[PDB]
């Protein structure tokens, strides 16, 4: 169903999460992207809200800006616009 | 559950529990310190139901850690003040696959919130 | 120092509310920032975010978005970071 | 104006402005940097009538420069923050020829008050 | 216990509302009252004040210049003596 | 100008006060409107109000009531006047 990760995610506000704390989001791809510039969770969702919560546009934006696969591109995606029906 | 659980709370008193069917609304304050509630207004929201605003007593204080729970009409419970309060006002908070509900302090201001949703 | 349109949209959570509700945005300004896609009070704040709550970066991207002056800019950003200090 | 008025200062806050017929308390910060006027209290003597008593919220900061009007609630008035604050608590200020407002600051210290004195 | 218009009349000052706005005075009794003399709330309220504030006789009054029963004016009696508790 | 007990009506709500209290109405003048009904400064003002605040009206009432004369009726007029200026 869900990972329990993005159910934690998703049950508060960001707040000043880290972009590792985003679901689907390991040490791996998360220090790539705080490399690429976005070193918080704020930023990437703003990201989001920018591409306008488009999944197709985001996740391949997310994959050429980190490298994440389907898999990962779409669960991120998935807590992102489950965080932004709940308290966006 | 089936009822997700979404909590969103800035201040001294948290959203501790929401009845299901309606029946009372329960708040804590989950601070170490005794906090003054007076005036302060609650909005259910239920799904698309019309909004529900409590208000409480000009001078009301729930303590540190202290349950408050504002039961409905139809909840049949006796208010006792300041752990036990009874809307009689209303006879129900409502149910529905999207109960939100926003507490409203003196200052006309939400800090806690929980909402519920339903698939 | 601020007005209560500001306020009103700082002391509530912003949802869903147009660009138009930030503060310092009238009818002219707002409509420029739809036509540029920002036709919703969360897709500026999308851009906040990626703009990482630069004062003058923000101002500077909205004169050059819809032609505000300092006041509508100083206004719209006042009221973005109140509302991320309050709700982010 | 029959109400003669004795301003004195040893702080930051001066008593700017006090109403006749009790609709409003206003102090101004003459001084250069902002006040913190957290939890400070604000008592009201009218003549021989009782003390009232006003409280501000835990954390409250007034401005350098700026004006802060405390209204009752039979004055009708609407609360902004840092500006403008309702009392609704207490419907008048209350009258009479000797007004004494009092600032009082969360150490329980009298730092300004004006007096309203009638022939 | 408390009526709206018994609410809304005594939260403010009476100031120059007419009859019809006095909780527990319908269009009929507005009317007669309107037509009798008392075509304004004060002119009845000082009638009932030259009565001494007195129930059954600001009671009988009403009764024997509008048609009133026990309903209509006790509601009418006791909007009046609220609003003197509160103002007078 | 005016008397100090003007003074001391105006600079108060009047409340209860007797019909004595008012300016301008000794024992004798007091007495008189008690027996004729007034036995309170509020039924005066009440009945000054009826009168619609017309001076010549109330001069003559007091005149015709108690027996005052024209600076008592006029001292009473202008204690209930500026009662009214100041509290209604």
């Amino acid at each position: 169903t869900t990972s329990q990760k993005h159910r934690d995610f998703v049950a508060e506000p960001m707040g000043e999460k880290p972009v590792g704390s985003l679901a689907g989001i390991g040490e791996v791809l998360g220090k790539k992207l705080e490399e690429r510039g976005f070193d918080k969770a704020y930023v990437v969702l703003g990201q989001f809200l920018v591409l306008k919560k488009d999944e197709d546009l985001f996740r391949e934006w997310l994959k050429d800006t980190c490298g994440a696969n389907a898999k990962q591109s779409r669960d991120c995606f998935g807590c992102l616009r489950e965080w932004c029906d709940a308290f966006l | 559950s089936s009822f997700s659980q979404h909590a969103r709370t800035s201040g001294r008193v948290a959203v501790e529990e929401v009845d299901e069917e309606g029946k009372f609304v329960r708040l804590r304050n989950k601070s170490n310190e005794d906090q003054s509630m007076g005036n302060w207004q609650i909005k259910r929201q239920n799904g698309d139901d019309p909004l529900l605003t409590y208000r409480f007593p000009p001078k009301f204080t729930l303590k540190a850690g202290q349950v408050v729970t504002i039961w409905a009409a139809g909840a049949g419970a006796t208010h006792s003040p300041p752990t036990d309060l009874v809307w009689k006002a209303q006879n129900t908070w409502g149910c529905g696959n999207s109960l939100r509900t926003a507490l409203i302090n003196s200052t006309g201001e939400e800090v806690a919130m929980r909402k519920l949703v339903r698939s």
